[PDB]
RNA sequence: UAGCGGCGAGCGAACGGGGAGCAGCCCAGAGCCUGAAUCAGUGUGUGUGUUAGUGGAAGCGUCUGGAAAGGCGCGCGAUACAGGGUGACAGCCCCGUACACAAAAAUGCACAUGCUGUGAGCUCGAUGAGUAGGGCGGGACACGUGGUAUCCUGUCUGAAUAUGGGGGGACCAUCCUCCAAGGCUAAAUACUCCUGACUGACCGAUAGUGAACCAGUACCGUGAGGGAAAGGCGAAAAGAACCCCGGCGAGGGGAGUGAAAAAGAACCUGAAACCGUGUACGUACAAGCAGUGGGAGCACGCUUAGGCGUGUGACUGCGUACCUUUUGUAUAAUGGGUCAGCGACUUAUAUUCUGUAGCAAGGUUAACCGAAUAGGGGAGCCGAAGGGAAACCGAGUCUUAACU
């Protein structure tokens, strides 16, 4: 298993389960699914029929009148006050399984190389945070729309790609899914695979 | 590539929505009947009732008692004798692999197979079975 | 808020190895001495729970 | 919105 | 997520109104009869598919049963005088024989009284 | 879970472990030494924040369109495409943003330091009496007096005092441990009347706070209190000069503004119930859930020059609404005047089973740490061994003296 650079073609090798395991899509689906799931805010609530502000007295009497029965104006089959299943704010993210959460982006890896999508490199630094010449740098390797992801995260770095929308500078440690699948391509530098091969193992 | 991952078979199963219409199949009371206790909202029997006749947990006499020894006291499996530490295993350092708890006083060696190193025991109470075969693999042992 | 457990079905059932329950036979209280020796007899061990009963002990008890 | 003076109600019975 | 059910129950409510174009009084404005109108026209339609097919078949029958005793021959043994003379011709087509070409039902009225007599 | 409990319903620990945060001191007293740590109250110095704020990048042509930010073409900035407005969707039009700066005066906080109070350090003592405990009656401890330990209290009593006493769950003896009947104490912990910034798989005016519109207002009730309805012209009022009818009215028709007045202030979009006018057909001798199958005639729309489609439909067979409740409803059993909007199996935590994914005799973390839905953390939970009430025994165990 080598993974051949772009320009000096220096043959590194990594574990044979990290980048060429099968693409379990199940896997995958949930592990995505329940990222999406951990970034909801779940901010919300409506009013039930004990807290909407009014009286708990009875409108008209049981019987007598010809009117249907009712014991309080904050019923929710009335106007002004209703809605019986209030929601309360909640926590809407759901637990992942360590081997789970690594298999994952492990089969996610696998099927990067298998769409070459994934483009290794010895190097990636700019000289001067200006996002002109960070903007020049990619599109002579006729890349548009990339996960920059290194392994020392420099601030030279972060601020050139801070106002390209495409392109997203993170650290290598803070790898997720999402990131590794809604961006076309993802450059790696040579340190980089190193560290996300022993974090995932 | 992100608006392509799909569930496996059998993953999902949509839920049950009670009272969406005849063709639906959980419309008109949606699934629990027509007119009773069991129909009603927050209806239904408690644990055991039998409708006033005397229940099974109080028609039947109550029997034995709890003894607070048997809750400081464990048994070794032979699986996890050779996985704690070196060759020598006494009463402390086996929770320290986190296989009896802290707070066990008494602890008893069991013939469940697989023993392979020559361990020896010290402190501990084999019964027969495993004392033949920890003696099988050269191991000693002692109180 | 985790499930309580009915103490009355506790102190009569315990958990058997293939997940059945045994439990103390009935009529061996007071009135001994007008029945049989053979009847006692039968009554003093322990007891399987029947099919029909045993969905009301796992209700009464879910964790023993 | 008022109700009514409800019918006026017949002399009870008994056994 | 509050779902506003405007536009799916106002075209639910369009769709069984537009069913229900052409009958009297409220049965074609208001929802309510309306809908117990289609609901009663398609138990209607339901049950008067098997109807078409023994109207119909009555109606040939009576115009057979004309027609034959036009020539001198009861229907009974006019159907029974086509059998014995292995004819398969149906009362659908001996219906329209009869109304149109009155020379060929004359000559199946003689077949089936060659074969039944 | 151990336990408590008409041992019913239900109530429900502790020990211990893993984490956050960890700070210890003073009096009941004299002497030596006295201001030595210590905090408190007021000034100064420095740092820093708040209450006003400043600078702050980068584009045109052309097409359509009322107007372009929209299409196309060729450029620029970007530590700044966070956001809003600008005649339709703007990174380069503006307000802004990142970033770099700013306080005359008033203070928050952090130290250093001036002054005052405050009391150091050492030796020798002292070491909390109507108190502990007990009797009667209660209360709280998961503990409902039960064999009930422990604490508090209404009343009655009532020691020893550090060679002494309390506790270790009735109680006795031995050991262990601690010292009451005097007090102070930051941190981790709870909440949001209010302020600033930011976010929402929250709502879009019968929803969302009762109140998006001068809403706790109008209004009701003596009073406490209860409590509404009511958003949208247009880009810009440019909101209609002037003429005519009409009561120097209301209202309307012209004209004009306007992209649009089937945008005119009752003003975006204008659904249904309901009420009309016109057109086509049927209908004044024909009985009923008003439909359906067949079906003549009439009026149109068409290519064809044969015939379909639309609308009405004489006549004709069949045909007693929907829901609920029921053995059974057209039932003269219930519900609904209609339309539009709202309206009811949801959520949290546990347990069981199924499907599905990972791992596999192992699986898995909680709290918490953490540049944090990454990684640590295996505290802890389930299974891999069960039998017996239990000691205990163990792939065997219990019963019995022992079991065929």
């Amino acid at each position: 298993m080598e993974l051949v650079l772009k320009d000096a073609q220096s043959a590194l090798t990594v574990s044979e389960t990290t980048f060429g395991r099968d693409f379990n899509e199940a896997l995958v689906h949930q592990v995505v699914v329940a990222y999406a799931a951990g970034a909801r805010q779940g901010t919300r609530a409506q009013k039930t029929r004990a807290e909407v502000t009014g009286s708990g007295k009875k409108p008209w009497r049981q019987k007598g009148t010809g009117r249907a029965r009712s014991g309080s104006i904050k019923s929710p089959i009335w106007r002004s006050g209703g809605v019986t299943f209030a929601a309360r704010p909640q926590d809407h993210s759901q637990k992942v399984n360590k081997k789970m959460y690594r298999g994952a982006l492990k089969s996610i890896l696998s099927e990067l190389v298998r769409q070459d999508r994934l483009i290794v490199v010895e190097k990636f630094s700019v000289e001067a945070p200006k996002t002109k010449l960070l903007a020049q740098k990619l599109k002579d390797m006729a890349l548009e729309d990339v996960l920059i992801i290194t392994g020392e995260l420099d601030e030279n770095l972060f601020l050139a790609a801070r106002n390209l929308h495409k392109v997203d500078v993170r650290d290598a440690t803070g790898i997720d899914p999402v990131s590794l699948i809604a961006f076309d391509k993802v450059v790696m530098t040579a340190d980089a695979v190193k560290q996300v091969e022993e974090m995932l193992a | 590539r992100l608006n392509t991952l799909s569930p496996a078979e059998g993953s999902k199963k949509a839920g049950k929505r009670l009272g969406r219409g005849i063709g639906s199949g959980l419309g008109k009371t949606g699934g629990r009947g027509h007119k009773g206790q069991k129909s009603r909202s927050g209806g239904g029997v408690r644990r055991g009732f039998e409708g006033g006749q005397m229940p099974l947990y109080r028609r039947l006499p109550k029997f034995g008692f709890t003894s607070r020894k048997a809750a400081i006291t464990a048994e070794i499996r032979l699986s996890d004798l050779a996985k704690v530490e070196g060759g020598v295993v006494d009463l402390n350092t086996l929770k320290a692999a986190n296989i009896i708890g802290i707070q066990i006083e008494f602890a008893k060696v069991i013939l469940a197979g697989e023993v392979t190193t020559p361990v020896t025991v010290r402190g501990l109470r084999v019964t027969k079975g495993a004392r033949a075969a920890i003696e099988a693999a050269g191991g000693k042992i002692e109180e | 808020p985790k499930i309580k457990t009915v103490r009355g079905a506790a102190k009569r059932f315990k958990k058997t190895g293939k997940g059945g329950f045994k439990h103390k036979h009935a009529n061996l209280r007071h009135i001994l001495t007008k029945k049989a020796t053979k009847r006692k007899r039968h009554l003093r061990p322990k007891a399987m729970v029947s099919k029909g009963d045993l969905g009301l002990v796992i209700a009464c008890l879910p964790y023993a | 919105p008022r109700p009514r003076p409800r019918p006026r109600p017949r002399p009870r019975p008994r056994p | 997520a509050r779902v506003k059910r405007g536009v799916i129950a106002r075209a639910r409510h369009k769709k069984i109104l537009k069913q229900a174009k052409g009958y009297y009084g409220a049965r074609s404005r208001v929802y309510r009869v309306a809908f117990q109108a289609v609901i009663k026209a398609g138990q209607y339609a339901y049950r008067d598919r098997r109807q078409r097919k023994r109207q119909f078949r009555q109606l040939w029958i009576a115009r057979i049963n004309a027609a034959a005793r036009q020539n001198g021959i009861s229907y009974s043994k006019f159907i029974n005088g086509l059998k014995k003379a292995s004819v398969e011709i149906d009362r659908k087509i001996l219906a329209d024989i009869a109304v149109f070409d009155k020379v060929a039902f004359t000559a199946l009225v003689e077949k089936a009284k060659a074969a039944l007599a």
